[PDB]
RNA sequence: GUUUUUUCACUGACCCGGUGAGGCGGGGGGGCGAGCCGGGCUCUCGCUUCUGGCGCCAAGCGCCCGGCCGGCCGGGCGCGAC
Protein backbone atom coordinates (compact mmCIF):
# COMPACT_ATOMS: atom_id res chain seq x y z
CA UNK A 1 0.00 0.00 0.00
CA UNK A 2 3.09 1.78 0.56
CA UNK A 3 3.92 4.29 -3.23
CA UNK A 4 6.64 2.61 -5.09
CA UNK A 5 10.01 5.15 -5.53
CA UNK A 6 9.44 6.04 -9.23
CA UNK A 7 6.22 7.29 -8.51
CA UNK A 8 7.36 9.12 -5.54
CA UNK A 9 10.32 10.50 -7.89
CA UNK A 10 7.29 12.08 -10.49
CA UNK A 11 6.19 14.42 -7.64
CA UNK A 12 8.91 16.56 -6.88
CA UNK A 13 10.52 18.71 -4.02
CA UNK A 14 13.27 15.63 -3.22
CA UNK A 15 13.97 13.81 -7.08
CA UNK A 16 13.64 17.77 -8.32
CA UNK A 17 17.41 18.29 -10.33
CA UNK A 18 19.88 20.65 -8.43
CA UNK A 19 19.98 23.67 -10.72
CA UNK A 20 21.57 26.34 -8.27
CA UNK A 21 24.98 26.35 -10.06
CA UNK A 22 23.84 25.59 -13.19
CA UNK A 23 25.70 27.82 -15.68
CA UNK A 24 22.50 28.33 -17.46
CA UNK A 25 20.50 26.69 -20.32
CA UNK A 26 22.94 25.18 -22.85
CA UNK A 27 20.37 26.19 -26.40
CA UNK A 28 21.44 28.02 -29.82
CA UNK A 29 20.77 31.54 -30.91
CA UNK A 30 16.71 32.81 -31.79
CA UNK A 31 16.29 32.54 -35.71
CA UNK A 32 15.86 36.37 -37.27
CA UNK A 33 16.93 37.77 -40.58
CA UNK A 34 20.74 37.30 -39.80
CA UNK A 35 20.56 33.82 -39.74
CA UNK A 36 17.58 32.68 -42.44
CA UNK A 37 18.52 34.80 -45.53
CA UNK A 38 22.63 35.21 -44.41
CA UNK A 39 25.31 34.57 -41.40
CA UNK A 40 26.14 36.70 -38.51
CA UNK A 41 29.95 36.92 -36.45
CA UNK A 42 29.97 36.52 -33.17
CA UNK A 43 33.21 35.44 -31.07
CA UNK A 44 33.84 33.02 -28.61
CA UNK A 45 34.22 34.82 -25.03
CA UNK A 46 34.73 31.52 -22.70
CA UNK A 47 34.13 27.85 -23.25
CA UNK A 48 32.91 27.31 -19.09
CA UNK A 49 31.95 24.02 -16.90
CA UNK A 50 28.30 23.71 -16.08
CA UNK A 51 27.78 21.77 -12.70
CA UNK A 52 25.07 18.98 -13.82
CA UNK A 53 26.81 18.47 -17.70
CA UNK A 54 29.17 16.17 -18.94
CA UNK A 55 30.28 18.58 -21.87
CA UNK A 56 31.17 22.18 -21.30
CA UNK A 57 29.41 25.45 -22.69
CA UNK A 58 30.25 28.46 -24.41
CA UNK A 59 29.65 32.19 -23.96
CA UNK A 60 29.35 33.01 -27.45
CA UNK A 61 28.69 36.95 -27.36
CA UNK A 62 27.06 38.09 -30.86
CA UNK A 63 26.45 41.72 -31.56
CA UNK A 64 22.47 42.10 -31.92
CA UNK A 65 21.37 43.06 -35.25
CA UNK A 66 18.82 45.44 -34.33
CA UNK A 67 19.82 47.42 -31.13
CA UNK A 68 23.01 48.98 -29.58
CA UNK A 69 23.48 46.34 -27.19
CA UNK A 70 25.52 43.18 -27.36
CA UNK A 71 23.75 40.06 -26.84
CA UNK A 72 25.46 36.70 -25.19
CA UNK A 73 23.90 33.22 -25.95
CA UNK A 74 25.43 29.98 -24.13
CA UNK A 75 26.16 27.05 -26.78
CA UNK A 76 26.82 23.59 -26.09
CA UNK A 77 30.93 23.99 -26.86
CA UNK A 78 31.76 21.84 -30.06
CA UNK A 79 35.23 20.10 -29.46
CA UNK A 80 37.94 22.10 -31.23
CA UNK A 81 36.35 25.69 -30.26
CA UNK A 82 38.60 28.19 -28.25
CA UNK A 83 37.80 31.45 -26.65
CA UNK A 84 38.41 34.60 -29.52
CA UNK A 85 37.19 31.88 -32.40
CA UNK A 86 34.88 34.25 -34.49
CA UNK A 87 31.76 30.95 -34.82
CA UNK A 88 29.40 32.51 -37.72
CA UNK A 89 25.87 31.18 -37.40
CA UNK A 90 23.28 31.67 -40.20
CA UNK A 91 22.71 30.20 -43.73
CA UNK A 92 25.26 31.65 -46.04
CA UNK A 93 28.16 30.78 -43.21
CA UNK A 94 30.92 28.35 -44.04
CA UNK A 95 30.62 24.36 -43.01
CA UNK A 96 34.05 24.24 -40.18
CA UNK A 97 33.71 23.26 -36.72
CA UNK A 98 31.85 25.57 -34.59
CA UNK A 99 30.30 27.19 -37.60
CA UNK A 100 26.57 26.64 -37.15
CA UNK A 101 24.13 26.96 -40.13
CA UNK A 102 20.97 25.02 -41.05
CA UNK B 1 -43.21 41.48 -35.58
CA UNK B 2 -39.38 41.19 -35.82
CA UNK B 3 -39.26 39.36 -32.22
CA UNK B 4 -41.41 36.02 -33.82
CA UNK B 5 -38.67 36.13 -37.22
CA UNK B 6 -35.26 35.50 -34.48
CA UNK B 7 -37.53 33.28 -32.77
CA UNK B 8 -38.50 30.44 -35.06
CA UNK B 9 -34.97 31.65 -36.73
CA UNK B 10 -33.46 30.26 -33.35
CA UNK B 11 -35.35 26.40 -33.63
CA UNK B 12 -33.44 26.52 -36.96
CA UNK B 13 -30.02 25.58 -35.00
CA UNK B 14 -29.87 22.65 -38.04
CA UNK B 15 -29.92 25.15 -40.57
CA UNK B 16 -27.17 26.44 -43.28
CA UNK B 17 -26.71 30.00 -42.00
CA UNK B 18 -27.19 28.36 -38.09
CA UNK B 19 -24.31 26.10 -38.85
CA UNK B 20 -22.19 29.59 -39.57
CA UNK B 21 -23.11 31.76 -36.83
CA UNK B 22 -23.09 28.93 -34.11
CA UNK B 23 -19.65 27.72 -35.37
CA UNK B 24 -18.10 30.90 -36.04
CA UNK B 25 -18.77 32.92 -32.78
CA UNK B 26 -18.28 29.33 -30.97
CA UNK B 27 -14.77 30.25 -32.25
CA UNK B 28 -14.62 33.76 -31.18
CA UNK B 29 -16.07 32.83 -27.68
CA UNK B 30 -12.88 30.18 -26.76
CA UNK B 31 -10.62 33.28 -27.37
CA UNK B 32 -12.42 35.74 -25.04
CA UNK B 33 -11.69 35.13 -21.10
CA UNK B 34 -13.76 32.24 -19.59
CA UNK B 35 -16.52 35.09 -17.54
CA UNK B 36 -16.59 38.61 -18.77
CA UNK B 37 -19.60 41.25 -19.53
CA UNK B 38 -20.90 41.21 -22.61
CA UNK B 39 -21.88 44.51 -24.27
CA UNK B 40 -25.43 43.54 -24.90
CA UNK B 41 -27.40 40.26 -25.29
CA UNK B 42 -25.96 38.08 -27.99
CA UNK B 43 -29.95 37.10 -28.37
CA UNK B 44 -32.22 40.28 -27.95
CA UNK B 45 -35.41 37.96 -28.75
CA UNK B 46 -34.54 35.49 -25.63
CA UNK B 47 -33.47 37.95 -23.04
CA UNK B 48 -37.00 39.57 -24.00
CA UNK B 49 -38.75 36.19 -22.11
CA UNK B 50 -36.00 35.88 -19.53
CA UNK B 51 -37.16 39.26 -17.98
CA UNK B 52 -34.45 41.75 -19.67
CA UNK B 53 -35.50 44.84 -20.61
CA UNK B 54 -32.94 46.89 -22.22
CA UNK B 55 -32.98 49.92 -19.84
CA UNK B 56 -29.98 51.60 -17.74
CA UNK B 57 -28.63 48.47 -14.52
CA UNK B 58 -29.78 45.54 -16.37
CA UNK B 59 -26.29 43.70 -16.72
CA UNK B 60 -25.40 40.34 -19.14
CA UNK B 61 -22.19 38.26 -18.64
CA UNK B 62 -20.56 35.74 -20.88
CA UNK B 63 -19.37 33.03 -18.89
CA UNK B 64 -18.01 29.59 -20.30
CA UNK B 65 -18.44 25.62 -18.30
CA UNK B 66 -16.11 22.98 -18.86
CA UNK B 67 -18.42 20.13 -20.99
CA UNK C 1 31.29 78.76 -50.61
CA UNK C 2 30.81 75.47 -49.89
CA UNK C 3 32.25 73.44 -46.78
CA UNK C 4 34.52 71.02 -47.41
CA UNK C 5 34.23 69.39 -43.91
CA UNK C 6 30.30 68.38 -44.78
CA UNK C 7 30.80 64.49 -45.96
CA UNK C 8 28.58 62.16 -46.98
CA UNK C 9 28.15 59.39 -44.18
CA UNK C 10 26.30 56.20 -45.95
CA UNK C 11 25.56 53.48 -43.52
CA UNK C 12 25.28 50.01 -45.09
CA UNK C 13 22.20 48.29 -43.67
CA UNK C 14 23.53 44.54 -45.47
CA UNK C 15 22.81 41.96 -42.58
CA UNK C 16 25.68 41.98 -40.59
CA UNK C 17 27.76 45.46 -41.87
CA UNK C 18 26.10 48.31 -40.22
CA UNK C 19 23.09 48.51 -37.50
CA UNK C 20 19.13 48.50 -38.69
CA UNK C 21 17.51 51.85 -39.07
CA UNK C 22 13.81 52.41 -37.62
CA UNK C 23 11.77 50.76 -40.08
CA UNK C 24 8.25 49.52 -40.20
CA UNK C 25 7.51 46.74 -38.27
CA UNK C 26 3.06 47.32 -37.59
CA UNK C 27 2.34 43.66 -39.31
CA UNK C 28 5.33 41.91 -36.44
CA UNK C 29 3.38 43.88 -33.93
CA UNK C 30 2.29 41.26 -31.14
CA UNK C 31 -1.21 42.88 -30.48
CA UNK C 32 -3.84 43.39 -27.86
CA UNK C 33 -5.57 39.96 -27.52
CA UNK C 34 -8.97 42.15 -28.62
CA UNK C 35 -7.51 43.51 -31.59
CA UNK C 36 -6.31 39.90 -32.76
CA UNK C 37 -9.27 38.56 -32.44
CA UNK C 38 -11.04 41.23 -34.49
CA UNK C 39 -9.40 40.80 -37.19
CA UNK C 40 -8.92 36.88 -37.59
CA UNK C 41 -12.94 36.93 -37.05
CA UNK C 42 -13.07 39.30 -40.36
CA UNK C 43 -10.15 36.38 -41.99
CA UNK C 44 -12.87 33.57 -41.30
CA UNK C 45 -15.79 35.65 -42.77
CA UNK C 46 -13.33 35.31 -46.22
CA UNK C 47 -12.28 31.62 -45.68
CA UNK C 48 -15.68 30.22 -44.87
CA UNK C 49 -18.49 29.15 -46.95
CA UNK C 50 -20.88 31.92 -45.77
CA UNK C 51 -24.53 30.73 -46.42
CA UNK C 52 -26.15 33.37 -49.05
CA UNK C 53 -28.49 34.68 -45.95
CA UNK C 54 -25.99 36.61 -44.72
CA UNK C 55 -23.21 37.08 -48.08
CA UNK C 56 -26.70 39.50 -49.30
CA UNK C 57 -25.06 42.12 -46.68
CA UNK C 58 -22.03 42.39 -48.90
CA UNK C 59 -24.10 43.32 -52.17
CA UNK C 60 -24.89 46.92 -50.91
CA UNK C 61 -26.10 50.29 -52.64
CA UNK C 62 -23.34 51.87 -54.28
CA UNK C 63 -21.49 55.20 -53.76
CA UNK C 64 -23.13 57.08 -56.38
CA UNK C 65 -26.47 55.85 -54.98
CA UNK C 66 -26.31 56.01 -50.97
CA UNK C 67 -25.88 59.71 -50.71
CA UNK C 68 -29.33 60.04 -52.86
CA UNK C 69 -31.39 58.26 -50.74
CA UNK C 70 -29.89 59.61 -47.54
CA UNK C 71 -30.52 63.09 -49.28
CA UNK C 72 -34.64 62.26 -49.36
CA UNK C 73 -34.15 60.81 -45.86
CA UNK C 74 -32.51 63.66 -44.43
CA UNK C 75 -36.10 65.65 -45.23
CA UNK C 76 -37.68 62.95 -42.75
CA UNK C 77 -36.03 63.21 -39.69
CA UNK C 78 -37.87 61.82 -36.77
CA UNK C 79 -38.42 64.95 -34.64
CA UNK C 80 -35.30 65.93 -32.12
CA UNK C 81 -35.58 65.95 -28.70
CA UNK C 82 -35.98 69.49 -27.94
CA UNK C 83 -38.39 69.56 -31.55
CA UNK C 84 -40.86 67.39 -29.12
CA UNK C 85 -41.13 70.86 -26.87
CA UNK C 86 -41.57 73.22 -29.88
CA UNK C 87 -45.09 71.42 -30.77
CA UNK C 88 -46.68 71.66 -27.06
CA UNK C 89 -46.56 75.39 -26.85
CA UNK C 90 -48.98 75.22 -30.67
CA UNK C 91 -51.51 73.56 -28.47
CA UNK C 92 -53.10 76.29 -25.54
CA UNK C 93 -52.86 78.91 -28.06
CA UNK C 94 -56.63 77.19 -29.14
CA UNK C 95 -57.79 75.64 -26.18
CA UNK C 96 -56.88 78.06 -23.08
CA UNK C 97 -57.21 80.95 -25.44
CA UNK C 98 -53.39 66.01 -39.35
CA UNK C 99 -49.88 65.28 -38.64
CA UNK C 100 -46.27 65.81 -41.47
CA UNK C 101 -44.78 62.27 -42.73
CA UNK C 102 -41.38 60.98 -40.94
CA UNK C 103 -39.07 57.95 -41.29
CA UNK C 104 -39.99 54.62 -38.97
CA UNK C 105 -36.88 53.12 -37.04
CA UNK C 106 -36.15 49.92 -35.85
CA UNK C 107 -37.14 46.20 -36.73
CA UNK C 108 -39.99 45.94 -34.97
CA UNK C 109 -41.73 49.01 -36.71
CA UNK C 110 -40.70 48.00 -39.80
CA UNK C 111 -41.60 44.40 -40.18
CA UNK C 112 -44.92 45.40 -38.56
CA UNK C 113 -45.53 47.54 -41.86
CA UNK C 114 -43.75 44.90 -44.39
CA UNK C 115 -46.67 42.28 -44.13
CA UNK C 116 -48.95 45.06 -43.74
CA UNK C 117 -47.87 46.72 -47.14
CA UNK C 118 -47.31 50.39 -45.23
CA UNK C 119 -43.93 50.69 -46.28
CA UNK C 120 -42.97 51.70 -50.09
CA UNK C 121 -39.53 51.19 -49.06
CA UNK C 122 -37.13 49.75 -46.46
CA UNK C 123 -33.25 50.85 -45.59
CA UNK C 124 -31.32 47.73 -43.95
CA UNK C 125 -27.74 48.13 -42.31
CA UNK C 126 -25.82 45.78 -43.28
CA UNK C 127 -23.32 45.40 -39.84
CA UNK C 128 -25.88 44.44 -37.64
CA UNK C 129 -23.48 42.51 -35.42
CA UNK C 130 -26.12 39.57 -33.59
CA UNK C 131 -27.07 39.41 -37.59
CA UNK C 132 -30.45 37.08 -36.93
CA UNK C 133 -32.30 40.18 -36.44
CA UNK C 134 -32.09 41.18 -40.07
CA UNK C 135 -31.20 38.01 -41.71
CA UNK C 136 -35.38 37.46 -42.26
CA UNK C 137 -35.77 41.14 -43.52
CA UNK C 138 -34.49 41.29 -47.31
CA UNK C 139 -36.34 37.61 -47.83
CA UNK C 140 -39.48 39.40 -46.28
CA UNK C 141 -39.80 42.38 -48.30
CA UNK C 142 -39.12 40.38 -51.31
CA UNK C 143 -42.91 38.29 -50.73
CA UNK C 144 -44.65 41.65 -49.88
CA UNK C 145 -43.38 43.47 -52.63
CA UNK C 146 -41.38 46.28 -50.82
CA UNK C 147 -38.18 47.45 -52.06
CA UNK C 148 -35.88 46.77 -49.41
CA UNK C 149 -32.12 48.01 -50.23
CA UNK C 150 -29.25 47.43 -48.24
CA UNK C 151 -26.81 50.45 -46.97
CA UNK C 152 -23.02 50.69 -45.42
CA UNK C 153 -22.83 51.44 -41.68
CA UNK C 154 -25.74 50.91 -39.21
CA UNK C 155 -24.35 54.26 -37.26
CA UNK C 156 -24.83 56.65 -40.42
CA UNK C 157 -28.60 55.20 -40.68
CA UNK C 158 -28.76 55.92 -37.21
CA UNK C 159 -27.65 59.18 -37.80
CA UNK C 160 -30.98 59.89 -39.96
CA UNK C 161 -32.68 59.24 -36.06
CA UNK C 162 -31.27 61.33 -32.87
CA UNK C 163 -29.74 57.67 -31.80
CA UNK C 164 -26.03 55.99 -32.12
CA UNK C 165 -27.24 53.30 -34.49
CA UNK C 166 -30.43 52.04 -35.94
CA UNK C 167 -30.74 48.95 -37.86
CA UNK C 168 -33.82 49.68 -40.64
CA UNK C 169 -35.60 52.53 -41.42
CA UNK C 170 -38.51 52.35 -44.12
CA UNK C 171 -41.01 55.13 -45.68
CA UNK C 172 -44.53 54.93 -45.09
CA UNK C 173 -46.13 58.01 -46.96
CA UNK C 174 -43.96 60.88 -48.42
CA UNK C 175 -44.68 64.64 -49.51
CA UNK C 176 -46.65 64.98 -52.75
CA UNK C 177 -44.18 67.17 -53.93
CA UNK C 178 -41.09 64.72 -53.06
CA UNK C 179 -42.52 61.55 -54.91
CA UNK C 180 -40.58 61.57 -58.12
CA UNK C 181 -37.23 61.61 -56.44
CA UNK C 182 -38.36 58.82 -53.88
CA UNK C 183 -40.01 56.82 -57.40
CA UNK C 184 -36.90 56.93 -58.90
CA UNK C 185 -34.65 55.44 -56.29
CA UNK C 186 -37.12 52.37 -55.78
CA UNK C 187 -36.61 51.67 -59.71
CA UNK C 188 -32.91 51.34 -59.19
CA UNK C 189 -33.36 49.86 -55.61
CA UNK C 190 -36.21 47.29 -56.99
CA UNK C 191 -34.00 46.36 -60.14
CA UNK C 192 -30.83 45.31 -58.08
CA UNK C 193 -32.62 43.33 -55.13
CA UNK C 194 -35.91 42.44 -55.84
CA UNK C 195 -36.06 41.33 -59.37
CA UNK C 196 -32.76 39.01 -59.16
CA UNK C 197 -33.10 37.62 -55.26
CA UNK C 198 -33.25 34.58 -56.50
CA UNK C 199 -29.64 35.00 -57.91
CA UNK C 200 -29.19 36.26 -54.39
CA UNK C 201 -30.43 32.99 -52.99
CA UNK C 202 -27.34 31.30 -54.96
CA UNK C 203 -24.58 33.80 -53.73
CA UNK C 204 -21.95 32.11 -51.59
CA UNK C 205 -19.51 34.51 -49.79
CA UNK C 206 -15.92 33.87 -48.47
CA UNK C 207 -14.31 30.39 -49.84
CA UNK C 208 -11.50 32.52 -50.74
CA UNK C 209 -7.61 31.58 -49.26
CA UNK C 210 -4.92 33.31 -47.60
CA UNK C 211 -3.04 35.56 -50.62
CA UNK C 212 -0.05 33.40 -50.12
CA UNK C 213 -1.52 30.40 -50.40
CA UNK C 214 -3.48 31.71 -53.20
CA UNK C 215 0.13 33.29 -54.57
CA UNK C 216 1.41 29.09 -54.32
CA UNK C 217 -1.47 27.78 -56.16
CA UNK C 218 -0.19 30.17 -59.07
CA UNK C 219 3.66 28.48 -58.71
CA UNK C 220 2.06 24.81 -58.69
CA UNK C 221 0.26 25.98 -61.85
CA UNK C 222 3.09 28.25 -63.53
CA UNK C 223 5.44 24.96 -62.60
CA UNK C 224 3.86 22.14 -65.10
CA UNK C 225 2.81 23.95 -68.07
CA UNK D 1 3.97 57.17 -38.99
CA UNK D 2 4.94 52.99 -38.00
CA UNK D 3 4.94 50.82 -35.06
CA UNK D 4 8.82 51.24 -34.11
CA UNK D 5 8.75 48.72 -31.10
CA UNK D 6 6.92 45.19 -32.39
CA UNK D 7 5.21 45.49 -28.89
CA UNK D 8 1.99 47.20 -28.30
CA UNK D 9 2.70 48.68 -24.75
CA UNK D 10 -0.79 50.22 -23.68
CA UNK D 11 -1.16 53.89 -24.66
CA UNK D 12 -0.62 56.64 -21.47
CA UNK D 13 -4.89 57.21 -20.95
CA UNK D 14 -5.80 60.63 -19.01
CA UNK D 15 -6.62 60.00 -15.51
CA UNK D 16 -8.30 63.05 -13.44
CA UNK D 17 -7.93 63.49 -9.35
CA UNK D 18 -10.14 63.01 -6.68
CA UNK D 19 -13.07 66.26 -6.22
CA UNK D 20 -15.15 64.91 -3.26
CA UNK D 21 -19.12 65.99 -3.35
CA UNK D 22 -18.95 65.26 0.51
CA UNK D 23 -15.89 64.23 2.74
CA UNK D 24 -15.94 60.86 3.80
CA UNK D 25 -15.20 61.79 7.38
CA UNK D 26 -17.28 65.06 8.45
CA UNK D 27 -14.16 66.61 10.26
CA UNK D 28 -10.10 65.44 11.08
CA UNK D 29 -9.77 63.00 13.88
CA UNK D 30 -8.07 65.46 16.52
CA UNK D 31 -4.48 65.18 17.32
CA UNK D 32 -4.74 62.60 20.51
CA UNK D 33 -0.82 62.57 20.78
CA UNK D 34 -1.07 65.73 22.61
CA UNK D 35 2.17 67.28 24.36
CA UNK D 36 0.33 66.62 27.89
CA UNK D 37 -0.66 63.27 26.63
CA UNK D 38 2.80 62.46 25.15
CA UNK D 39 4.67 63.09 28.84
CA UNK D 40 3.05 61.14 31.41
CA UNK D 41 5.43 61.61 34.73
CA UNK D 42 8.41 62.57 35.26
CA UNK D 43 11.13 59.64 37.10
CA UNK D 44 11.84 61.04 41.05
CA UNK D 45 13.76 57.54 41.19
CA UNK D 46 17.36 58.16 43.29
CA UNK D 47 19.25 56.73 39.94
CA UNK D 48 16.78 59.46 37.72
CA UNK D 49 17.42 62.46 40.41
CA UNK D 50 21.01 60.77 39.94
CA UNK D 51 21.12 61.64 36.17
CA UNK D 52 19.33 65.27 36.27
CA UNK D 53 21.86 66.21 38.97
CA UNK D 54 24.94 64.44 37.26
CA UNK D 55 24.30 64.59 33.57
CA UNK D 56 22.24 67.55 33.09
CA UNK D 57 19.25 65.71 31.97
CA UNK D 58 15.75 64.97 33.17
CA UNK D 59 13.67 61.13 33.55
CA UNK D 60 10.36 61.58 31.81
CA UNK D 61 7.80 58.62 31.45
CA UNK D 62 6.94 59.13 27.58
CA UNK D 63 3.78 57.53 25.15
CA UNK D 64 4.81 54.03 24.24
CA UNK D 65 4.64 55.77 20.33
CA UNK D 66 6.26 58.73 20.46
CA UNK D 67 9.47 59.54 18.23
CA UNK D 68 12.74 61.33 19.65
CA UNK D 69 11.40 64.22 17.61
CA UNK D 70 8.06 64.19 19.19
CA UNK D 71 9.63 64.27 22.77
CA UNK D 72 12.02 67.22 21.97
CA UNK D 73 9.16 69.65 20.74
CA UNK D 74 7.24 68.16 24.17
CA UNK D 75 9.76 69.06 27.01
CA UNK D 76 10.32 72.31 25.21
CA UNK D 77 7.03 73.41 24.83
CA UNK D 78 5.83 72.38 28.12
CA UNK D 79 8.52 73.76 30.11
CA UNK D 80 10.04 76.62 27.96
CA UNK D 81 13.60 74.75 27.84
CA UNK D 82 15.98 73.52 24.78
CA UNK D 83 17.14 69.61 24.56
CA UNK D 84 20.77 68.62 23.68
CA UNK D 85 19.33 65.05 22.61
CA UNK D 86 16.95 61.96 24.16
CA UNK D 87 17.52 58.46 24.65
CA UNK D 88 14.08 56.38 24.86
CA UNK D 89 14.22 52.93 26.05
CA UNK D 90 11.09 50.78 26.63
CA UNK D 91 11.17 49.60 30.02
CA UNK D 92 10.05 45.84 30.74
CA UNK D 93 7.11 47.47 32.17
CA UNK D 94 5.98 47.89 28.75
CA UNK D 95 6.45 51.93 28.96
CA UNK D 96 8.89 54.40 27.42
CA UNK D 97 11.67 56.35 29.08
CA UNK D 98 13.34 59.30 27.84
CA UNK D 99 16.56 60.94 28.86
CA UNK D 100 16.20 64.48 27.96
CA UNK D 101 19.53 66.27 27.58
CA UNK D 102 19.57 69.62 28.28
CA UNK D 103 21.63 71.97 26.66
CA UNK D 104 23.44 74.12 29.14
CA UNK D 105 22.58 77.11 28.30
CA UNK D 106 20.11 75.90 31.08
CA UNK D 107 20.18 73.99 34.51
CA UNK D 108 18.97 70.57 34.95
CA UNK D 109 18.58 70.85 38.83
CA UNK D 110 17.14 73.99 38.98
CA UNK D 111 13.98 73.21 36.20
CA UNK D 112 13.75 70.06 38.42
CA UNK D 113 12.02 72.93 40.77
CA UNK D 114 9.63 73.93 38.27
CA UNK D 115 8.38 70.77 37.57
CA UNK D 116 8.43 70.00 41.15
CA UNK D 117 10.34 66.85 41.45
CA UNK D 118 12.82 66.50 44.53
C1' G E 1 -26.46 13.99 -59.79
C1' U E 2 -26.91 11.80 -54.83
C1' U E 3 -24.66 9.31 -50.89
C1' U E 4 -20.95 4.92 -48.81
C1' U E 5 -16.05 5.49 -49.71
C1' U E 6 -9.86 4.52 -50.44
C1' U E 7 -6.04 8.11 -52.00
C1' C E 8 -3.06 13.33 -52.58
C1' A E 9 -2.75 18.65 -50.42
C1' C E 10 -6.02 22.49 -48.59
C1' U E 11 -6.34 25.71 -44.05
C1' G E 12 -9.69 27.56 -41.07
C1' A E 13 -10.59 25.98 -36.22
C1' C E 14 -7.31 22.81 -32.87
C1' C E 15 -2.14 21.54 -31.02
C1' C E 16 3.10 22.62 -30.88
C1' G E 17 8.10 25.84 -31.22
C1' G E 18 10.50 30.61 -31.21
C1' U E 19 10.28 35.83 -30.58
C1' G E 20 11.30 41.95 -27.02
C1' A E 21 5.48 38.47 -32.13
C1' G E 22 12.39 42.78 -36.24
C1' G E 23 12.11 42.20 -42.59
C1' C E 24 6.88 36.97 -44.28
C1' G E 25 4.49 36.47 -49.28
C1' G E 26 3.73 38.49 -54.15
C1' G E 27 5.55 42.61 -57.19
C1' G E 28 9.14 46.28 -58.76
C1' G E 29 13.89 49.14 -59.05
C1' G E 30 18.85 47.61 -59.00
C1' G E 31 23.83 43.30 -60.10
C1' C E 32 25.54 37.36 -62.59
C1' G E 33 24.72 33.96 -66.16
C1' A E 34 21.02 32.49 -71.49
C1' G E 35 18.98 33.69 -76.59
C1' C E 36 17.43 37.50 -81.44
C1' C E 37 19.82 41.69 -85.74
C1' G E 38 20.15 50.60 -79.65
C1' G E 39 15.38 45.63 -79.31
C1' G E 40 11.72 43.53 -75.97
C1' C E 41 12.27 38.59 -72.63
C1' U E 42 13.04 32.85 -69.65
C1' C E 43 15.29 31.94 -64.82
C1' U E 44 20.07 32.70 -60.52
C1' C E 45 22.51 35.81 -56.44
C1' G E 46 20.65 40.57 -53.79
C1' C E 47 25.91 43.53 -50.19
C1' U E 48 29.53 41.56 -43.51
C1' U E 49 34.90 34.87 -43.63
C1' C E 50 42.62 36.23 -43.16
C1' U E 51 43.21 38.99 -36.91
C1' G E 52 39.89 38.13 -28.81
C1' G E 53 38.93 46.68 -32.28
C1' C E 54 34.69 50.10 -33.77
C1' G E 55 29.36 50.34 -34.72
C1' C E 56 22.71 53.15 -31.07
C1' C E 57 20.39 58.35 -30.76
C1' A E 58 21.92 59.53 -39.94
C1' A E 59 25.16 61.84 -42.84
C1' G E 60 24.01 63.22 -47.69
C1' C E 61 20.62 65.09 -51.46
C1' G E 62 15.48 67.58 -51.89
C1' C E 63 11.36 71.31 -50.27
C1' C E 64 7.92 74.53 -48.10
C1' C E 65 7.99 77.41 -43.71
C1' G E 66 9.53 82.31 -38.47
C1' G E 67 12.06 88.07 -38.55
C1' C E 68 14.41 92.73 -39.22
C1' C E 69 16.71 96.27 -42.56
C1' G E 70 15.72 90.63 -53.10
C1' G E 71 21.05 90.16 -48.93
C1' C E 72 21.70 88.87 -43.11
C1' C E 73 19.87 85.32 -37.24
C1' G E 74 16.27 78.35 -38.05
C1' G E 75 12.53 74.48 -37.51
C1' G E 76 9.44 70.86 -40.06
C1' C E 77 8.62 67.16 -44.00
C1' G E 78 10.47 62.85 -47.96
C1' C E 79 13.73 59.42 -50.20
C1' G E 80 18.36 57.64 -47.68
C1' A E 81 15.32 53.02 -45.33
C1' C E 82 11.12 50.11 -52.78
Amino acid sequence: GRVIRGQRKGAGSVFRAHVKHRKGAARLRAVDFAERHGYIKGIVKDIIHDPGRGAPLAKVVFRDPYRFKKRTELFIAAEGIHTGQFVYCGKKAQLNIGNVLP
Amino acid sequence: GAYKYIQELWRKKQSDVMRFLLRVRCWQYRQLSALHRAPRPTRPDKARRLGYKAKQGYVIYRIRVRR
Amino acid sequence: VVNPLFEKRPKNFGIGQDIQPKRDLTRFVKWPRYIRLQRQRAILYKRLKVPPAINQFTQVLDRQTATQLLKLAHKYRPETKQEKKQRLLARAEKKAAKRPPVLRAGVNTVTTLVENKKAQLVVIAHDVDPIELVVFLPALCRKMGVPYCILKGKARLCRLVHRKTCTTVAFTQVNSEDKGALAKLVEAIRTNYNDRYDEIRRHWGGNVLGPKSVARIAKLEKAKA
Amino acid sequence: KIRTSPTFRRPKTLRLRRQPKYPRKSAPRRNKLDHYAIIKFPLTTESAMKKIEDNNTLVFIVDVKANKHQIKQAVKKLYDIDVAKVNTLIRPDGEKKAYVRLAPDYDALDVANKIGII
